[PDB]
């Protein structure tokens, strides 16, 4: 036929190789030093999550003799509320406080994609032409929706306030941050106001509001640097969760100028103006103050599994060297 | 009744009659591309990808990019197209190179050339010396007295010997002239066209008198005719009506079992499919009932009843759980199956050397169907033997030569060198002259025989029609005693170089009850001899007294049949002047018709040769290919069942089986009129010759056992499996005298009544609908033809390859298909069902889990390089323990490795994966993740931590289904995983895997994934360790 195949490793199937073998002493430590590694740091994690102080408040006022009942059904549409909760020991450190909804699919297929990722960036021609991906809300009558999309309009829109009720009775209002509540990334390179101008004013003309939202995206904030789609709170809202059951940050308590601590314990009463209708499908509005720990959040899931996981190599590793020594 | 009329191209022209021009090609110029209702229809995973292209077409109902199903769909059917092109259009080019061959033909008057399309049914044509058949003809005149040819039936069966035919005595004295054949007008009404060869039933109407026609009359087309200047006959059969083409079956599209089992686990994948985008969306038509409905957030226009809801994600879910079955699976196995086909190209220990010819796959798509042999059907002549016929031993007077005691062979001219004696006792003897015996056992050799002379080129070639005088003929020109040529009553013999004419005056024939044949030659001196030559038993009978070498002659040739060697007793006579010439007019007298010619021959033929004296007994040796009969036995070690069909005789098939050892001396022979005793007894009531072990059958019996109205139908399928029920149960058959299409009848009749995976192997025209019909189909190179190599799936060049074939490619084959079909499953089914997990936390609304650049990249770059590398360079074991061990190979004819439960564990592997990687991220990020300004917990990071922990895993289950670790498999296993964490982190989704939090939650679930399957794979060899295991373990 033709002439002689050449002569390589590749060819011949004789490739220089490793044929590994499941033997005992290979299988039986792994199962063991991961057993040993496991054990610590879920011991790790899960004291550290423990270490973690956390209040968490429910204001959505469903059940009733609770004293946010009244907001549910606004026959004035500025409606307050005022919950009362007490700290037996005191936050340290950064507190993040967040809010947290139930029940609310933000990941829902029809809800997800409803966005223009284009005009949020900053383009000139998609902020008067928004993408049919967000078509519910492209345009309001005749002119064009700027925060297109149902994830725009559907934004948080209450206004949480702490004070601390001191033992002259006389609340105090707790310095809130709404800075450095989003990515960096999202602040700086996602999100972006249109180019051009100095005023906001000027850059989103011919451009209306969305359906839902009460006041235009001009003045969401009144520093130039947190207004418009560069919005600390907005940025955080558009920036979509995973489950049902999300919280997202709200506000930030820096360290304290004193040593004493950030929110001593005590008695503090929450203002909250009920805005955000969310018991129409049984969804349930929560404010959230948490403290930083170096090691992440409060995470007891992940503590358990990896005792779960890590006691269960050893129940394996014994089994396995049982096992073994019976058929060696 | 087939009827044809010559010279008469318009007699029946008032279509039932087949133009002599042939057609194997399947695809014309225009019904090629058509094939798609064959590639689409057969499979039905092609029918699934175009129901996905067409469902992600449409804007309404998508979740998908369809651009991505195109184009690897394109690749699946484009392969197979060009691949069924190259093969039909190679086929175009065969059925040219035939129908263009020429020929000479009786147009108005004369004998001009023509083509072998042009020739039809009665047609007079005229065919030279070595010149094919164009057609089944009758034969007329020949150039050589009484109108006497001779063909090489070599495609009607293997053989080359010639092959004896005569002509119609009236025809014979009146057609010689070209001018007499422009005018001859024969009726002829035969028997219809049909596939039997040794039979034809016709008569000829001509000159106001009917003439019977039989087989030696008629030359087929697979003929060539050889040793007679020229013949003339008529066409009867053209074509399609030709015995040869009813012999031949057509080309399917021989697919593998696996491929059949992949069609019917992938039904099933269809069914969860369907049921699973069913329940889900039955689950949204209640969700936007109860939840969606009263969700303002959700609301986007366009109002739809949930039941209308519910129905549009059923297609949406049908796009996001496509890869249940993936078109990469599909992509991945021609690559696979590409790569192992050229390793048996490029295999260096299945290269024949001295021939220049290595092994050729040609067909990529069976080489997992290798692992699966349950029968082989092989050829003899030229596949197990070489078809080379030498003269081995002798025993001359007493003494046995041929010893290696003590060739050049230059001491006489007429030596081709074709013989390779090694004894120079017998030369230095012949060329002595001291002993007469030595000179007169070559003398008879080069007299008693009907070989022929070509003296071609001055070449001194022989023509026979029994191979073992055309090997003794030859052998005794080697030693100086040639036959230069004979006349009709004459033969010239050269006795050491010295010219002698014989004058031969009796020529006693040969038949199979007879078993011997004698000459009677009057030397120039004077004296009369009777040489005769036969069978050892039918010789001794006619021995007298006073010979003293009975004995002796007796223990050599026992010795020469310990060695398998094909024997004749040679014998003299000194007739008298008178006693010759009384008996003359007797023989003579009984040369005539009168009543039956037989028993008057039989009678004066047994008084001829009474008296007899010995001259010494010969030792022809039928060679073997070399490791033949090694690799019979290795074969059947694998639990490998050899069949032996052969067009040649049951004697030469049956001496071959015990060189081969396929039959043994305590094997008991069953011929056919054994079994049909047997079945008749079945028939009238695991068989009796379970035991026996041996089974020789003839074409002939073949057509009786099997039989060849409705109650009818059933014997003939009951006929049937009782015969092959019988035969399965033997070591050892061995079929005989079959035409080429009883040989592809045997192969499916195994293939249908016991579901067993057949190879046929074999060389030459007569083997090619075997090679067809078998599920592999193994083509010997050596044929100029390159027929059966042509119609083969493979096709090496010595038989001892193939071990390589099946126990080392089709072993290897099997494992690294099993290893890469079950993984591929797993790797998707884990990877597309975290999408039915997400449904339960989304609304059942059809979003996907993971980034949409992370579903289209995941089969194309972070798990598609490290299954190709293990589909094509895992071994179990090396070459040299695969083929120690052929009990390995059983693991593959059992189906051990690829099943309906090994299928289904992979799926319970893979839901139990997705289970895993969805629930731990799921619970890990339902609390709290590492959460601060900078932090995840969004759906971003969910789907990254998804993916992060899916191609780690992935990547690692596949490097512990690797045996075979090569660099370039361990550096695309972690090659894999550096490419996906590669492509994130600029060469969103960074900031995710930058926490603590986010890479604890993808260690564990990696763990949890893997280290129940480490357990289960280390327990499951401990208690049940596996073949190749052992061998590995004690390596
Ligand atoms: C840093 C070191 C990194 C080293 C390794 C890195 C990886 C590099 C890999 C290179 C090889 C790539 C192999 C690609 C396999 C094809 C899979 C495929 O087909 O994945 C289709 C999409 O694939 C395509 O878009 C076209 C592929 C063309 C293949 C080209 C010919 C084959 C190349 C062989 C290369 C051989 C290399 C040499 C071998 C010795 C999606 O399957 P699927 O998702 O199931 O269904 C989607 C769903 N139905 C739909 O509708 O969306
Ligand atoms: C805070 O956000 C909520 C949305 O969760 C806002 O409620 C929404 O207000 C818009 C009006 O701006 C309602 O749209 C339409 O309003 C007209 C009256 O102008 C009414 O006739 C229509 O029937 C329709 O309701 C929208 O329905 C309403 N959302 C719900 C769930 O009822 C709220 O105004 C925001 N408040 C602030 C202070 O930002
Ligand atoms: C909460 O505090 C407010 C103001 O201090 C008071 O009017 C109200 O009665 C308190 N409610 C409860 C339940 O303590
Ligand atoms: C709560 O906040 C609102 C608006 O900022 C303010 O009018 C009110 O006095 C605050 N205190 C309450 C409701 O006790
Ligand atoms: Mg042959």
């Amino acid at each position: 036929k033709t002439r002689r195949p050449d002569n390589t490793a590749f060819k011949q199937q004789r490739l220089p190789a490793w044929q590994p073998i499941l033997t005992a002493g290979t299988v039986l430590p792994i199962f063991f030093i991961i057993g040993l590694i496991f054990i610590p740091i879920g011991i790790g994690i899960f004291v550290t999550s423990n270490n973690i102080r956390e209040i968490e408040i429910d204001y959505t006022g469903t059940e009733p003799s609770s004293p946010c009942n009244k907001c549910l059904s606004p026959d004035v549409t500025p409606c307050f509320c005022t919950i009362n909760f007490t700290l037996e020991k005191s936050f340290e450190g950064n507190v993040f406080m967040y809010y947290g909804l139930s029940n609310f699919y933000q990941n829902h297929r029809r809800y997800v994609k409803s966005r223009d990722d284009s005009q949020l960036n900053g383009d000139s021609s998609a902020l008067l032409n928004p993408s049919k991906e967000c078509e519910p809300y492209r345009r309001n009558e005749d002119k064009p929706i700027a925060p297109c999309g149902a994830i725009a309009n559907s934004m948080f829109n209450d206004t949480l306030e702490l004070f601390l009720i001191g033992n002259d009775s006389y609340p105090i209002p707790i310095a809130l941050k709404k800075k450095g509540i989003a990515w960096w990334t999202d602040k700086n390179v996602k999100f972006r106001n249109p180019p051009g101008g100095d005023n906001l004013e000027e850059r989103f003309k011919g451009t209306t509001k969305p359906v839902n939202w009460l006041k235009p995206v001009y003045m969401l904030d009144s520093d130039p640097d947190n207004n418009g789609f560069i919005n600390e709170d907005f940025i955080v809202w558009m920036r979509t969760a995973a489950l049902p059951t999300f919280r997202k940050l709200y506000r930030l308590i820096e360290r304290k100028s004193d040593l004493h601590p950030t929110l001593p314990a005590g008695r503090y009463s929450l203002n909250v103006t009920y805005n955000y209708p969310v018991h129409y499908f049984d969804g349930r509005k929560r404010m959230i103050l948490s403290t930083i720990s170096w090691m992440g959040g409060k995470n007891p899931f992940l503590g358990i599994a990896y005792i779960a996981v890590g006691s269960i190599s050893f129940l394996l590793g014994v089994v396995l060297l049982v096992i073994n020594h019976k058929y060696r | 009744t087939w009827q044809v009329k010559a010279n008469d191209r318009k007699y029946h022209e008032q279509s039932k009659y087949a133009n002599n021009a042939i057609k194997t090609y399947k695809y014309n110029a225009f019904t090629f591309i058509p094939m798609n209702l064959f590639e689409q229809f057969k499979r039905a995973a092609n029918l699934y990808f175009l129901a996905l292209l067409i469902l992600q077409a449409v804007p309404q109902i998508s979740t998908l990019a369809w651009y991505t199903t195109l184009v690897p769909l394109l690749v699946v059917l484009g392969v197979t197209a060009i691949k069924d092109l190259v093969d039909d259009v190679a086929r175009h080019k065969m059925d040219k190179e035939i129908n263009n061959r020429t020929c000479e033909v009786i147009k108005d008057g004369r004998f001009k050339v023509a083509k072998w399309k042009e020739i039809q049914v009665g047609d007079v044509i005229r065919l030279k010396k070595n010149d094919f058949v164009p057609a089944d003809i009758l034969l007329l005149s020949s150039s050589e007295p009484n109108s006497l040819c001779y063909v090489e039936t070599a495609e009607l069966d293997g053989e080359t010997n010639l092959k004896f035919k005569m002509s119609l005595e009236i025809t014979d004295q009146y057609l010689q002239r070209e001018d007499t054949l422009a005018t001859f007008d024969g009726f002829i009404e035969c028997e219809e066209p049909n596939n039997r060869l040794d039979k034809f039933t016709g008569t000829l109407f001509w000159r106001n008198t009917s003439f019977p026609l039989d087989a030696d009359k008629i030359l087929l087309r697979g003929c060539v005719i050889r040793n007679t200047d020229f013949c003339h006959g008529l066409v009867i059969f053209a074509g399609a009506d030709t015995k040869i083409m009813k012999n031949s079956g057509k080309t399917r599209f021989k697919r593998t079992k696996i491929d059949y089992l992949m069609n019917y686990m992938v039904y099933t994948i269809f069914v969860v499919l369907i049921l699973l985008s069913a329940g889900l969306a039955i689950g949204h038509a209640y969700w936007e009932a109860q939840v969606g409905n009263s969700s303002w957030y959700l609301y986007d226009g366009e109002d739809d009843t949930p039941s209308y809801r519910g129905f549009l994600i059923f297609w949406g879910y049908i796009i996001v759980l496509n890869t249940m079955v993936p078109i990469s699976l599909y992509v991945s196995v021609e690559v696979i199956r590409l790569g192992q086909s050229h390793f048996i190209n490029w295999d260096l220990q299945m290269y024949y050397a001295e021939k220049d010819t290595p092994a050729k796959a040609r067909t990529t798509t069976l080489n997992e169907q290798l692992g699966q042999i349950h029968y082989i059907f092989s050829d003899k002549t030229g596949t197990l033997t070489q078809n080379i016929m030498t003269f081995k031993k002798c025993c001359i007077n007493g003494q046995i030569y041929g010893d290696h005691r003590d060739v050049d062979f230059s001491w006489n001219t007429y030596a081709d060198g074709k013989l390779a004696f090694y004894d120079h006792y017998l030369i230095e003897q012949i060329q002595s002259g001291k002993e007469p015996e030595v000179r007169q056992f070559f003398f008879l050799l080069a007299v008693c025989h009907t070989v022929m002379v070509d003296r071609t080129d001055g070449q001194l070639n022989y023509q026979a029609a029994s191979p073992d005088e055309g090997a003794l003929v030859n052998a005794a020109r080697n030693f100086g005693f040639a036959f230069l040529a004979r006349t009709q009553n004459t033969i010239t013999i050269s006795e050491l170089g010295t010219e002698r004419t014989y004058n031969v005056l009796a020529i006693l024939d040969f038949n199979s009850d007879r078993k011997r044949m004698s000459i009677i030659v009057r030397t120039p001196e004077g004296n009369i001899k009777l040489y005769c030559k036969g069978a050892d038993t039918v010789i001794y009978e006619r021995l007298h007294r006073m010979n003293p070498t009975k004995q002796e002659t007796q223990d050599a040739l026992d010795i020469f049949a310990n060695e398998t060697l094909r024997t004749l007793c040679l014998c003299y006579k000194e007739i008298e002047e008178k006693e010759f010439t009384e008996w003359n007019k007797k023989f003579m007298a009984a040369s005539v018709a009168s009543t039956n010619r037989d028993e008057a021959l039989d009678k004066v033929y047994e008084e001829i040769e009474k008296d007899l004296i010995l001259l010494g007994a010969t030792a022809i040796e039928d060679k073997l290919q070399d490791g033949v009969p090694e690799t019979i036995s290795k074969l059947a070690k694998a639990d490998i069942k050899i069949w032996v069909l052969t067009g040649d005789k049951k004697e030469t098939a049956e001496n071959i089986g015990f060189a081969c050892e396929l039959l043994t001396e305590d094997t008991t022979i069953c011929y056919g009129e054994d079994i049909n005793s047997l079945l008749h007894a079945r028939m009238e009531n695991f068989f009796p010759p379970g035991g026996n072990r041996a089974l020789i059958i003839t074409g002939s019996w073949l057509n009786e056992i099997l039989l060849e109205k409705r109650r009818l139908e059933a014997k003939k399928e009951q006929r049937q499996k009782n015969f092959v029920d019988l035969a399965c149960e033997c070591s050892a058959v061995i079929c005989c005298r079959v035409t080429p299409k009883q040989k592809a009848m045997v192969v499916d009749l195994v293939k249908r009544y016991k579901k067993a995976i057949t190879l046929a192997i074999g060389d030459g025209a007569n083997d090619v609908n075997m090679i067809k019909t078998a599920h592999i189909g193994v083509g010997i190179s050596g044929q100029e033809g390159m027929q059966a190599v042509m119609s083969s799936d493979y096709s090496f060049a010595q038989f001892r390859y193939l071990q390589r074939l099946l126990l080392v490619h089709g072993r290897w084959s099997y494992i690294r298909m099993c290893k890469f079909l079950r993984y591929f499953f797993y790797k998707n089914f884990a990877f597309t069902l975290v999408h039915f997990w997400y449904s339960f936390f989304n609304g059942y609304s059809a979003q996907t889990a993971y980034e949409d650049w992370f579903i289209t990249l995941y089969n194309v770059l972070y798990t598609s390089l490290p299954v190709l590398l293990m589909g094509l360079l895992d071994q179990d074991v090396s070459d040299k323990l695969s083929l120690r061990f052929p009990g390995l190979y059983i693991v593959g004819q059992r189906d051990l490795l690829f099943n309906y439960k090994r299928f289904f564990v992979s799926l319970l592997h893979g839901v139990l994966t997705s289970m895993i990687l969805f629930f731990i991220p799921l619970g890990a990020y339902l609390q709290t993740v590492g959460q601060d300004g900078e932090a995840p917990s969004d759906y971003q990071s969910f789907a990254v931590t998804i993916a992060s922990a899916l191609v780690i895993t992935v990547n690692f289950q596949i490097g512990l289904d690797t045996s075979y670790w090569t660099f370039v498999n361990a550096f695309s296993i972690f090659g894999s995983i550096a490419l996906y964490f590669g492509i994130m982190f600029d060469f969103t989704a960074s900031n995710a895997l930058r926490q603590p939090y986010i890479w604890l939650t993808i260690i564990l679930t990696v763990a949890v994934c893997l280290l129940p399957v480490v357990a289960i794979r280390f327990l499951s060899m401990t208690i049940w360790p596996s073949e190749s295991d052992k061998i590995q373990k004690h390596r």
